[PDB]
C-alpha cells in the first residue's frame, strides 16, 4: 500500500548538469554528447532584459565568452548556434555519463521529474505536470534557470522540459529541448500572464482509482453517467473535458478495479456538487490533478 | 507585476 | 519562488542499491566499500513469520546462501554478520562508486529522501518525515525491505534509515543503519500499532513562514502571543511542544519575513480555532506538518 | 490484521 508524489531517480540526468556562464550570467545547462544546451538568456546583462534582441546580442558573443564547467573539469566550447530560445554549444568532449536520450514534446495533463540545479549543480528533484494554461507550478529561484524536466522510459531519458522564468503569479514556464516555449510565453522580462487555468480531469480521476486500490472507497457513488452529461458539468466547475483517448488510457485503472470510468465520472460529480465534507482522500482535502493515470500504474498496480 | 528570467546576474 | 515537496538528487545512492538474495526470498542491500548491508528477515522463508528465531535461522547460513548481485554481477560473499535488524556481507569487491556517508539517527520530526527499490533496481523517491510515532507514511510495495532513507549535505550522503516492514494501519517502519528500529517495532509478522501521532509543530510554523514568502497573507496575526501561553493552545489541537530550540531553528525564516515566531504562532492559534474558511495555503487546505525548517530555507532564501 | 514484511517471498 501506499501512494506518494514520486519522482524518477535523477541519476542519469545529474551526469549531465553543467554550469554555463558568460560574461557575468550564470544558469545551467544539459550536457548530453559533445553538445551542451541551455537557455539563450545567458547572453543577456542586467540591462538589456526587457526588450532585447537576441540574433543581434548572439554576434556580439564568440565562442571563448562561454564557459562552461562540468565538475572539475571545464569544456572547451569549439561552436555555437541559436535553435529557438535555446543555444547549442559544441564542446570538444562529450559526456561520457551521458545517457540514452530522446527529445519530447509533452502536452497538457501530463507529468515529468524536474532536477532543480544551482551553478550546475543539482539540488532536488521533484514531480511537476504542465497544466492547461501551459505552466508548471515548481519551486525555482535565482539561478535555476537550465534545469530540466524529464521521464525515464527505463534507461532512457526523455528530456521534455527546460526552465526559463517564473510569472508575475509565481508559476513557471519553459520550453522543450528544442527552444520551442510551453505557452504563448516569450523570454522577456515584460507584462506577461498566463491563461486561466483549469483542472485536469483524468488525473483527478486516475488519482480517485489510486485511493481505491489503497482501500479508500467513500467518495464512490451508485449512479451512471454519459461522457457529454459529465463534461458538460465538468465544464460547469472549470473542469477540462474527458476526451475518447484519456477514457482508454483510464483503461487498465478501470479494469483491476471493475469500477467503469463513466462510474467513476459519476462519483467526481457529486463530489464536484457537494464537496468532501470534512474528509480526506489519501490524505488530501481537496482533489489532486497532477497524478497521471501511467503515475498510478507505476506506483499501485504491480 | 512583470516576468523574471530565472538567471543570475550581475 | 513557488514551494514544493522535494527531494534529494538520489545520484550517489543509486550507484549503492544490489540485489540479495537467501533461499528465494529476495530484497535489496546498501553496497557501502566491501560491506553490503539490508534487512535480517531476507534469511526468513514464507513459513518463519510469526516469531522467528534470527538467531537460530543464521547459524545455519553459510556466506554461498547469500545471492549479492550489483546489476548483472555477482558479489562474491566472504563474511557475514548480524547487528541488530540489518545484516552486513562483506564482499571480495569494494563498491567503485561509494561516496562520502555517515550513518545517522534522526529524531522525529526531520525529513529524508527515500530511494525505493524492486530487485536492487531504484524505482524512484520521494520525501518523507519521521512522524512522531516513528513511522513513516512512504509507498512500498513487496520487495521494498532493503531500501535506504538518507540525507545529502554537501558531498557527503548521511544515510539515516532502511525500511523494513509495513503496519496494518499502512503506515512504514523500519531502522536506522544499524538495525535498531525506529519505535516499539520488531521485525515480526504481528498484529502492531503505533503510537499516538501528533502534530510536528514546528514545521508547520516553517511552513506557514514559506507561505508568507510566497504571498499568502490572510492568515497572519497583528498582536503577538507567549511560548507559555502557545504550548497551552498547542496541546489542545495534538500539536507537539514547541520548545525554545524550536524558535531558535525558525532564526533564519523569523529574519527573511520579519514575522517574530511568536506572531506566527498566533496566527497558527487563530487558524487552529477557525480553520482555513474554504482558502487554501501554498495549495493545501490542510496544515502540513512534513517540511522541517531546513526543507523551507534551502527552497525560500537564495 | 498483521504487520507485512516488505521483502519478496515465494
Amino acid at each position: 500500500s501506499g501512494f506518494r508524489k514520486m519522482a524518477f531517480p535523477s541519476g542519469k540526468v545529474e551526469g549531465c548538469m553543467v554550469q554555463v556562464t558568460c560574461g557575468t550570467t550564470t544558469l545551467n545547462g544539459l550536457w548530453l554528447d559533445d553538445v551542451v544546451y541551455c537557455p539563450r538568456h545567458v547572453i543577456c546583462t542586467s540591462e538589456d532584459m526587457l526588450n532585447p534582441n537576441y540574433e543581434d546580442l548572439l554576434i556580439r558573443k564568440s565562442n571563448h565568452n562561454f564557459l562552461v564547467q562540468a565538475g572539475n573539469v571545464q569544456l572547451r566550447v569549439i561552436g555555437h548556434s541559436m535553435q529557438n530560445c535555446v543555444l547549442k554549444l559544441k564542446v570538444d568532449t562529450a559526456n561520457p555519463k551521458t545517457p540514452k536520450y530522446k527529445f519530447v514534446r509533452i502536452q497538457p495533463g501530463q507529468t515529468f521529474s524536474v532536477l532543480a540545479c544551482y551553478n550546475g549543480s543539482p539540488s532536488g528533484v521533484y514531480q511537476c505536470a504542465m497544466r492547461p494554461n501551459f505552466t508548471i507550478k515548481g519551486s525555482f529561484l535565482n539561478g535555476s534557470a537550465g534545469s530540466v524536466g524529464f521521464n525515464i522510459d527505463y534507461d532512457c531519458v526523455s528530456f521534455c522540459y527546460m526552465h526559463h522564468m517564473e510569472l508575475p503569479t509565481g508559476v513557471h514556464a519553459g520550453t522543450d529541448l528544442e527552444g520551442n516555449f510551453y505557452g504563448p510565453f516569450v523570454d522577456r522580462q515584460t507584462a506577461q500572464a498566463a491563461g486561466t487555468d483549469t483542472t485536469i480531469t483524468v488525473n483527478v480521476l486516475a488519482w480517485l482509482y489510486a485511493a481505491v486500490i489503497n482501500g479508500d472507497r467513500w467518495f464512490l457513488n451508485r449512479f451512471t453517467t454519459t461522457l457529454n452529461d459529465f463534461n458538460l458539468v465538468a465544464m460547469k466547475y472549470n473542469y477540462e473535458p474527458l476526451t475518447q483517448d484519456h477514457v482508454d488510457i483510464l483503461g487498465p485503472l478501470s479494469a483491476q478495479t471493475g469500477i467503469a470510468v463513466l462510474d467513476m465520472c459519476a462519483s467526481l460529480k457529486e463530489l464536484l456538487q457537494n464537496g468532501m465534507n470534512g474528509r480526506t482522500i489519501l490524505g488530501s482535502a481537496l482533489l489532486e490533478d497532477e497524478f497521471t493515470p501511467f503515475d498510478v500504474v507505476r506506483q499501485c498496480s504491480g | 507585476t512583470s516576468v523574471k528570467l530565472q538567471a543570475e546576474f550581475r
